[PDB]
């Protein structure tokens, strides 16, 4: 099937630079013109670069002209976006998008879009989370199920990755949206298990934060 | 104003 | 300049026939445009390309329920028998090449709600401060709010039955399967946690209220 897979997003400081790639598969990539479109945290879409199927035409809007360079390697079925002199307002989700085959329309429609890669340009300070185990108040241990949790407190930037029992415990897991307070995120995940399994069996949350190169495993104890 | 086609190699 | 104008929101009853309007700037009133659909947690999806005469060509895997038409500078997306999965943001898009400069303009998007769906009431999970955090003289109470639909909730906290204003942080709701979820945190000192008889997470959703309380005692 048609796939376009973006990678390369991350945190960069203002003035910094970053290079995004988009691997295409499942269609004849060198027959298609390609663009990068970004989406702000407030959800507004903005077209930021176009390159034709053989690379003869490239265009950019005024907001990135002179800072961004789009290119492609047809031998590897890959599109790139080199970004430099980055500004805080370049923070956005970046999508690689395929224009409709030119034989179908000579106009502009973007008929397939990737899942996106997230870019954050910020001078806010990188901070590893504090990770606390959440066991229920005694009053909440009397059910047929029991819900344990994990509090991931005060980190920046997003994301963290969180699993339970290293990924082997997957059913009944819910990881909740983070709040943002003073340049630091906070989130919590929970796992619901039948009350016979805990605490007779072990339940641990695994919290990685790539940007600080940290990882914490917290066993939930009564 | 009349809309123009996008340009692509060998069009 | 080249401009696309669309309402920021619309709602329609489940099963109804819905119509969205995108309007072109006057001097571009003859342009071919596209419609995109963005559902929560997904990229935009191509719906159709639509011409000044109303003829259109729809993208892969778009139901027969979607169709397009036009009237002067207006471009319409019509959805017969609107379904719960048609809840999405709809965005129109339009291109041109002017003096050999490519330009591409998006509308602001129309956030579409499908009314008349059956409700789902929030379930609350509340956690006390860990002893590990309490040792640092801090207490974060956690309220995890899930399985609700539609997505609008209002969250408030109480201590001994009296409202708390300060130290509350409540997230936006996020889609999860066919419902929503959200979280709220109450930040206290250890002395505050220890000194009250109870705290309550309280969630208002569509005329209903759900509360769950916990106590430092026993």
């Amino acid at each position: 099937e048609v796939q376009v897979v973006e990678s390369g997003g991350g945190l960069v400081k203002p003035g910094g630079s970053l290079k995004l790639s988009c691997a295409a598969s499942g269609f004849a990539f060198s027959s298609y013109d390609m663009s990068w479109v970004r989406q702000t945290p407030e959800k507004r879409l903005e077209w930021v670069a176009y390159i034709s199927r053989g690379g003869g035409y490239t265009y950019y809007p005024d907001t990135v002209k002179g800072r961004f360079t789009i290119s492609r390697d047809n031998a590897k079925n890959t599109l790139y976006l080199q970004m430099s002199s980055l500004k805080s307002e370049d923070t956005a989700m970046y999508y690689c998008s395929r224009h409709i085959y030119y034989g179908s329309s000579h106009y502009y429609a973007m008929d397939y879009w990737g899942q996106g890669t997230s870019v954050t340009v910020s001078s806010a300070k990188t901070t590893a989370p504090s990770v606390y185990p959440l066991a229920p108040v005694c009053g909440d241990t009397t059910g047929s199920s029991v819900t344990l949790g994990c509090l991931v407190k005060g980190y920046f930037p997003e994301p963290v990755t969180l699993t339970w029992n290293s990924g082997s415990l997957s059913s009944g897991v819910h990881t909740f949206p983070a709040v943002l307070q003073s340049d630091l995120y906070t989130l919590s995940s929970s796992v619901t298990v039948t009350s016979s399994t805990w605490p007779s069996q072990s339940i641990t949350c695994n919290v990685a934060h790539p940007a600080s190169s940290t990882k914490v495993d917290k066993k939930i104890e009564p | 104003v009349e809309q123009h086609h996008r340009r692509t190699d060998n069009d | 300049q080249l401009v696309l104008t669309q309402s920021s929101s619309a709602s329609f009853s489940l099963g109804a026939s819905a119509k969205l309007t995108c309007t072109l700037s006057r001097q571009h009133s003859t342009y071919t445009i596209e419609w995109y659909q963005q559902q929560p947690l997904k990229p935009p999806r191509y719906v159709m390309e639509l011409k000044k005469d109303g003829s259109h060509s729809t993208g892969d895997g778009i139901p027969d329920r979607f169709s397009g038409s036009s009237s002067g500078a207006d471009r319409y997306l019509s959805i017969s028998n609107i379904q719960p999965e048609d809840e999405a943001i709809y965005i129109c898009g339009v291109g041109d090449t002017i003096k050999e400069q490519f330009v591409y303009v998006f509308g602001g998007g129309t956030k579409v709600t499908v009314l008349g769906q059956p409700k789902s009431t929030p379930t609350l999970t509340v956690f006390p401060p860990s002893s590990e955090e309490l040792k640092e003289n801090k207490a974060t109470l956690v309220c995890l709010i899930s399985n609700f639909s539609p997505s609008g909730v209002t969250v408030a906290w109480k201590a001994n039955g009296t409202p708390i204003t300060q130290g509350v942080d409540t997230s936006n709701p996020t889609k999860e399967g066919n419902k929503f979820m959200a979280s709220s945190f109450l930040h206290l000192t250890s002395d505050q946690w220890r000194s009250h008889n109870s705290f309550t997470c309280q969630v208002t959703h569509e005329g209903d209220t759900v509360e769950k309380s916990l106590s430092p005692a026993e």
